């Protein structure tokens, strides 16, 4: 977990789109991988192939939300020159909320999705800018 | 007076969220008290916590 | 390594003597031979359907039991101490409490078996 | 250095795989047994003569009860053991093979586990040089029970007595 | 006699409000004491009065 | 001409045995009132025993 | 670290393992839960025994007595599991829902 | 069961919680939780039903469990320090082990499961007691280790108990059930803001403490279980249902009431700390907590569910039993708000 | 746990001898009032639960708990002062202690000082 976060952190903003986009798919599959897991254990499919076929679902599901991110991101930054820019960000999570539309095939899932990851998605890249922290070190 | 007031001001905001919250209420909610399913859960965040968490 | 070597030994016998028994003999086997034994009648039901056990709160009496009598085997050695006092009066509280609780146990019928 | 603790060891490990793929409570018992028996012989080598033969007599004792437990309580037509079904052989058979892999890896090598670092050399090595003189060490230290730890004797004693009292209530019933 | 059953609490309990009223004028003589007391032992440490 | 009060329907809506019902909860059925559950008709199946001939 | 803390920890861990993975018996599941204090008591020992902490030689004689407490409470709650359903399965504790 | 044994069953579940929090040795704690679940057992059991058999079977597997993982914790840190001493602990396995064995003795997600299914299984009375004494032991252990706590691992266990039990809650409809989500979420609360100040934490556990005793009690009183039994109520004693009214908001957080002193401090101690995101986050999640709350209230005193027949000779009759210290949990836990700064006193 | 282990502290001691050399609160302190008016809606609580008249019924009661709620107030009034004293004193000892880290800085006029200035406009 946070060696592939410290890996899709050290490739550059703007730089480097085919190790961003597969840094971010990495992380989505991890991701899918974990919700997949509590899903079979808390929900029980009904036949090993069942199991794999739910599993295999959530695992792409996730990992082509990661590589859309990714690689929507990236190219943006580097087409608009702009590294650093939340705008970009945005762009990648509404692209990852179209891409799990689609996956549902549902045009409302699809829209609050793409609302909903492209404000987290910016609000992150406004984080890392800003020093936010979200697990802060104790202090005072 | 319909389309933005009693339609979409009202789709956007409050009928959403209420829905994803009732959609999230029902997930966690719907469980058959099984032991042996919530006990591998159990497992799973143990393996999880001892090896994503240092 | 002695008490190794004498725990192989006996396991070896033991192991010769029953692989002798089932090789040396002349066998015959027929289904008639190997059935299970009912005093010359077929069994009605299966011997792997549960056995009531009346005596379920002796058992569970025996295991707290038995872990009394573990805490209890230190004693010879507890013997040597300069604090005879102090251990005197432990052993003694450590016996009075089992016999409290055998005496509970009595009054309230735990040693009775279902019937 | 004749590898004995790691060979009781890895036996250790074998029991608790079979008694943990759970083929049915009598297998179990068998199979808590060996390991009661293996791990008394391991903390006879390291020293404890006393707490070697007290877990064996205790564990010996437990699984009796377990046995006419199992018998009363959880048996079945066709009790399971460890070839009998398909998910209690796959679960012995990833067990055993996860511990020939540490095995096999820490012998070869100076294994780090993802928890702890694990050094592959002498258990022998590991011991003291020192002695002690005309009495047992082991055998002092469980005999200061009752000098020192009044306070443990209480608390001990205490937990017994309401432990009878809590199965005489649970299995009341009414 | 309205009531065909006594009530419980149909008599005071003369025990009981006697105890509560003792209660109360013990704790609120204690308070006083302890509050001069307190301003006592204040001043003297401090060296006020 | 009076305040409205809840009636029948309404307290039924919420006398279920979870809100938001869905198959596998309305599946489900609400608990007893005493919270103790009928007893099961399980067989004691005494073992069958030849004492004898032989 | 020796390797024969390692094998402990190990069985440690698959008995832990054991009994989160539930297969029908209670039973068996409480038989998991006593390897896992087998393997407290062994590995207690082992640590005690090596550093020569004296005092400390009590405290697996206290693990063991605990273990027998939780042993007996097990086996009362499975005894009276199998009185109200028939068998000692796990499915049948299903009344009480999350 | 005999008074005189369930009183001594009682003693020895608080004597066990007693050694827990004056016990200096990692033994004797263990020892005190081990007293406590086995004289906690009987007490789930105390009127016999297949639901208190099987709440009594799964409050005991998990808290065995807990407690195991809690000695192979003691153990681990042993053997790389030699310290028998309750201090910060040496190793980090060691302290991620007695984390998780904690958060499962409390019900932390993602090991609450449990609570819900238990406290639905159990009568009233054993649900205040599970809730109120059981979250009092290992909230103690923990203040005692906090120095060492895994900050990410206590905030992210502390958000998923919010979470969830804001969700279950707005699901469920018995008021067990309720009560046994609203802890989760309290819980959650509660450690979240443990790794930052221990004084919060305790003042955090005393409110709550007080509001569940006084909402639990008003559930005795009324002798009500489910929502449509509680409305009934306001045909009975009109009075319970208002004062559980005025509980019900003050649970909810609103203010002035004496709910919004623990959210309001711990948001201030975690902001001190340069925490925006989970502070935030988590004052936002709470508005699932008081809308069920709301629902809650609705039914029982706001509106007037129609009744039945008999309720007339419930009128003619009395209640004999009387609670003991209900006003005085329904006066602290719904008007100590200008009385803030004795957590001073408190620390 | 920041004055926890501070040194010198008594353990299990509500209130230490050296709190004695602080003004002890008011008698009618309105935090004591606070306290009293908390129990007198208690008592009235209390004979609202049990359907006796509320403001006429069980005046012994209601004096009880109003005198019981004066009397813990008071104590914790004396314990919440002392411990902020206590941290006061702390604070301005370590602060002392410290000048490198709490350094005085040279006091500059708005006539010196340069502002940025915004026009609403
Ligand atoms: C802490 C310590 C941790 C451990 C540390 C190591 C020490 C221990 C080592 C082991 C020693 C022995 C002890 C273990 C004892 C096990 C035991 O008692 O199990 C009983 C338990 C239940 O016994 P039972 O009730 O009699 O069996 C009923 C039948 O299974 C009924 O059959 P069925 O028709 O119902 O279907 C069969 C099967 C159907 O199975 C399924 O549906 C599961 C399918 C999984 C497919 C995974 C594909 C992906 C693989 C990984 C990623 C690859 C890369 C590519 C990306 C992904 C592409 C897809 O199972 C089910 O349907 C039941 C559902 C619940 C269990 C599912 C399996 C485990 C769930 C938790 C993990 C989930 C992982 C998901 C994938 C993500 C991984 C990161 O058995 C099992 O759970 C399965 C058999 C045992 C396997 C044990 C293996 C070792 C585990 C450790
Ligand atoms: C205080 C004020 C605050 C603000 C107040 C206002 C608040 C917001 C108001 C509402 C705005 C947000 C609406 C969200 C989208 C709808 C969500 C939803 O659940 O839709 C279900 C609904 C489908 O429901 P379903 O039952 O799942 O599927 C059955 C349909 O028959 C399946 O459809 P179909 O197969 O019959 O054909 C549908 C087809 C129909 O084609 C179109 O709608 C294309 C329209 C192209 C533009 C035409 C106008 C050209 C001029 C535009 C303005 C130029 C100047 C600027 O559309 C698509 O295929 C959409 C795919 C993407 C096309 C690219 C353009 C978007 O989705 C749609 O119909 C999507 C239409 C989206 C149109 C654009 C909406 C605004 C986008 C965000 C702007 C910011
Ligand atoms: C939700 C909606 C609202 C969202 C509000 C916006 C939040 C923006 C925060 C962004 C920010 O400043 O991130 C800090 C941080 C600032 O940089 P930094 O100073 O290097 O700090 C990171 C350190 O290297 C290393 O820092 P650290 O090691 O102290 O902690 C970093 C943290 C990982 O950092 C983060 O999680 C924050 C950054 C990514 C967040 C992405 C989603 C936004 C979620 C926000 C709310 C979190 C609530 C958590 C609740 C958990 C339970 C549900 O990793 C861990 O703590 C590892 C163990 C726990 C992992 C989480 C396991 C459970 C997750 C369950 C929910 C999923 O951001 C990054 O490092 C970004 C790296 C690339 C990330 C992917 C792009
Ligand atoms: C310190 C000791 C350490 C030992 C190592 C560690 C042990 C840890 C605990 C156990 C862990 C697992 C052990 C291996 C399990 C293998 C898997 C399995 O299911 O095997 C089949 C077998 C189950 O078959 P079954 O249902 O009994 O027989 C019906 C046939 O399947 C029906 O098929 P069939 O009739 O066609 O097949 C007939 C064939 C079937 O033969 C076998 O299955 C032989 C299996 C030998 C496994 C030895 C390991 O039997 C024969 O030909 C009769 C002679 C062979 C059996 C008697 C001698 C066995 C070796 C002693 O497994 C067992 O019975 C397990 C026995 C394990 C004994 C271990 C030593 C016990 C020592 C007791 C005293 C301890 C004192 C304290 C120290
Ligand atoms: C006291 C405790 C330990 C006891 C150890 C052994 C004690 C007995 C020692 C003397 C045994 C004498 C041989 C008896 C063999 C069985 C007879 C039998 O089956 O006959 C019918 C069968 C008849 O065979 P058949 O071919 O005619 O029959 C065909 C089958 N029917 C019947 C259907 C037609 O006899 C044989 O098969 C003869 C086999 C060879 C006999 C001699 C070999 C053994 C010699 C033993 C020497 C001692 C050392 C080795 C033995 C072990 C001891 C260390
Ligand atoms: C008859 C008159 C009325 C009596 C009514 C009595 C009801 C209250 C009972 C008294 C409770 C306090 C007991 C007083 C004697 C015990 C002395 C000891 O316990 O006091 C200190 C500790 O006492 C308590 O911790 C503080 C007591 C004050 C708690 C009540 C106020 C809580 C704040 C709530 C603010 C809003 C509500 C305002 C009140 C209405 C000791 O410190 P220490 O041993 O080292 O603590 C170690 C653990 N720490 C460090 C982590 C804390
Ligand atoms: C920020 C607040 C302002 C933006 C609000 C976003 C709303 C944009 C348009 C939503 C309107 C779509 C709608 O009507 O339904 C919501 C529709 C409901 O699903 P359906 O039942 O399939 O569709 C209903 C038929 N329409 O969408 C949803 O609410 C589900 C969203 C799925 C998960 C959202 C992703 C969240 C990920 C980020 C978490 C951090
Ligand atoms: C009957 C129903 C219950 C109400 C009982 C009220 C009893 C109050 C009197 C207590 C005994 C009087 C006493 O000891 O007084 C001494 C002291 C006076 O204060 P002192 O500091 O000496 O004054 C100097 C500056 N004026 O007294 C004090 O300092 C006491 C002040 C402390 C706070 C007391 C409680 C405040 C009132 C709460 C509401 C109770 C009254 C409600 C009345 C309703 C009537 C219908």
């Amino acid at each position: 977990a946070k060696t592939l976060l410290h890996k899709y952190s050290d490739i550059p903003e703007g730089t480097e789109c085919h190790r961003k986009a597969y840094a971010s798919t990495s992380i989505g599959g991890a991701t899918g991988l974990i919700v997949s897991a509590y899903s079979i254990a808390l929900k029980p499919p009904a036949s090993f192939l069942e199991g794999v076929a739910r599993t295999g679902r959530y695992t792409f599901t996730s990992a082509a939300i990661g590589a859309i991110f990714g690689l929507t991101s990236c190219i943006s930054a580097q087409v608009r020159e702009k590294p650093d820019d939340p705008l970009n960000y945005f762009i990648g999570g509404c692209a990852g909320g179209l891409t799990l539309g689609a996956r549902t095939r549902s045009y409302g899932i699809g829209a609050a999705a793409c609302a909903y990851m492209g404000l987290t998605a910016a609000l992150v890249k406004m984080g890392q800018l800003e020093g936010w922290q979200v697990f802060a070190e104790p202090k005072v | 007076s319909s389309l933005l007031d009693l339609i979409w001001l009202e789709t956007i905001l409050p009928k959403t969220t209420s829905f994803i919250q009732m959609k999230m209420s029902i997930m966690v909610s719907n469980q058959k008290g099984l032991i042996k399913l919530y006990f591998l859960s159990f497992l799973i965040t143990i393996m999880i916590s001892m090896t994503l968490f240092n | 390594m002695n008490i190794m070597l004498t725990l192989l030994t006996n396991v070896t016998l033991a192991s010769l003597l029953v692989l002798i028994a089932f090789w040396l003999p002349q066998l015959n086997a027929y289904s008639e031979k190997t059935s299970p034994y009912e005093c010359g009648f077929d069994p009605m039901g299966s011997a792997r359907l549960p056995f009531s056990m009346k005596f379920f709160l002796v058992a569970i009496t025996f295991l707290l039991f038995d872990l009394e009598i573990a805490l209890l085997l230190p004693l010879p050695w507890a013997s040597q101490t300069n604090n005879l006092k102090t251990m005197l009066t432990m052993a003694l509280f450590l016996l009075i409490l089992l016999a409290a609780s055998l005496a509970y146990e009595w009054t309230q019928k735990g040693l009775e078996w279902a019937e | 250095t004749m590898y004995i603790a790691f060979i009781l060891s890895t036996i250790f490990v074998i029991g608790f795989v079979g008694f943990s793929s759970k083929p049915s409570p009598i297998y179990g018992g068998l199979g808590l047994i060996v390991s009661g028996g293996v791990g008394c012989g391991i903390v006879l080598n390291f020293g404890g003569s006393f707490l070697g033969l007290m877990v064996f007599l205790i564990y010996l004792g437990g699984m009796l009860v377990v046995f006419g437990y199992t018998t009363a309580m959880a048996t079945e037509m066709y009790p399971e053991v460890w070839v009998s079904n398909k998910t209690v052989f796959g679960a012995f058979v990833s067990g055993l093979m996860m511990e020939f892999c540490m095995v096999y890896y820490a012998l070869k090598e100076e294994e780090v586990e993802i928890i702890f670092k694990f050094n592959g050399l002498g258990d022998w090595v590991i011991y003291d040089t020192g002695d002690s003189g005309f009495f047992s060490e082991e055998a002092m230290g469980i005999a200061a029970l009752y000098s020192y730890g009044t306070w443990l004797v209480i608390v001990t004693g205490w937990s017994l007595l309401i432990g009878v009292v809590v199965i005489m209530e649970i299995t009341r019933g009414n | 006699k309205f009531y065909i059953r006594e009530p419980p609490h149909g008599s005071p309990d003369w025990l009981k409000v006697g105890l509560t009223l003792g209660t109360s004028v013990f704790l609120w003589i204690y308070l006083i004491k302890q509050h001069k007391e307190d301003v006592l032992e204040y001043k003297r440490r401090n060296g006020l009065e | 001409a009076r305040q409205w009060q809840p009636d029948v329907e309404w307290a039924e809506q919420f006398g279920g045995a979870v809100m938001y019902p869905t198959k596998e909860t309305a599946h489900w059925k609400p608990p007893p009132w005493n919270d103790v559950d009928p007893p099961k008709d399980t067989l004691v199946s005494n073992l069958t025993l030849n004492f004898g001939p032989q | 670290m020796p390797l024969v803390y390692m094998n402990i920890i190990m069985a440690f861990a698959i008995a832990l393992a054991g009994l989160l993975m539930y297969r029908s018996h209670l039973m068996s599941s409480l038989l998991c839960l006593e390897g896992m204090m087998l393997s407290l008591f062994i590995m207690s020992t082992l640590i005690i025994l090596n550093t020569h902490f004296t005092l400390a030689n009590m405290m697996p004689i206290i693990l063991l007595v605990f273990a027998a407490c939780e042993a007996a409470l097990g086996l009362s709650l499975l005894v009276m599991v199998s009185n109200t359903y028939g068998t000692d399965y796990v499915q049948n504790l299903n009344l009480l829902q999350c | 069961m005999n008074p005189i044994i369930y009183t001594t069953l009682i003693m020895t579940v608080m004597s066990g919680t007693m050694l827990v929090m004056i016990s200096s040795h990692w033994l004797l704690i263990w020892i005190g939780f081990e007293m406590n679940l086995l004289a906690m057992i009987p007490v789930l059991m105390k009127n016999f039903n297949p639901r208190a058999t099987e709440a009594a079977t799964k409050y005991f597997l998990t808290q065995a469990t807990a407690s195991m993982m809690l000695m192979m914790a003691i153990i681990i840190n042993l053997l790389y320090s030699g310290q028998w001493t309750i201090t910060k602990m040496f190793n980090p396995v060691a302290m991620t082990m007695m984390t998780m064995a904690l958060a499962m003795k409390l019900g932390l997600s993602p090991f609450h499961f449990w609570v819900p299914e238990v406290t639905q299984g159990i009568s009233l009375q054993a649900g205040l007691l599970l809730l109120t004494w059981q979250k009092l032991a290992p909230l103690s252990v923990l203040c005692q280790i906090s120095q060492s706590i895994n900050p990410n691992l206590m905030l992210t266990m502390a958000m998923l108990s919010i979470l969830i039990g804001g969700w279950g809650g707005l699901n469920q409809t018995q008021l067990r059930k309720i009560m046994a989500y609203s802890s989760i979420a309290h819980m959650g609360w509660m450690t979240a803001v443990l790794p930052y100040n221990t004084t919060m934490t305790i003042l955090n556990l005393l409110i709550y403490i007080t509001m569940t005793l006084a909402m639990f009690m008003l559930l005795i009183h009324s002798s009500a279980t489910t929502t449509l039994s509680l409305s009934h109520t306001w045909n009975k004693m009109p009075v319970i249902t208002s004062l559980m009214m005025v509980t019900l908001l003050s649970m909810g957080g609103l203010p002035p009431l004496s709910g919004f002193m623990p959210k309001w401090m711990i948001i201030q101690e975690m902001t001190k700390n340069e925490s925006i995101i989970m502070p935030t986050l988590m004052a936002m999640t709470a508005l699932l907590n008081l809308y069920f709350y709301m629902r809650l209230a609705y039914s029982s005193s706001l509106t007037m569910f129609p009744s039945t027949n008999n309720m007339k000779m419930k009128w003619q009759f009395e209640h004999t039993k009387q609670m003991k210290l209900l006003p005085t949990m329904i006066v602290l836990s719904t008007l100590v708000l200008p009385m803030t700064p004795a957590l001073s006193s408190l620390n | 746990t920041m004055m926890s282990g501070r040194p010198g502290r008594v353990p299990l001691q509500f209130l230490p001898n050296e709190a004695r050399s602080l003004p002890p609160p008011k008698l009618t302190d309105p935090r004591l009032v606070y306290m009293g008016f908390l129990g007198y809606c208690s008592g009235l609580i209390d004979n609202a639960i049990r359907r006796r008249p509320v403001v006429s019924a069980g005046l012994h009661r209601q004096l009880l708990y109003v005198t019981s709620f004066v009397f813990f107030g008071y104590y914790l009034l004396k314990r919440q002062d002392y411990m902020y004293a206590l941290r006061d004193h702390d604070m301005f000892a370590y602060v002392k202690s410290h000048p490198e880290d709490f350094p005085e800085k040279d006091k500059k006029t708005y006539g010196e000082i340069l502002e940025e200035f915004h026009p609403v406009r």
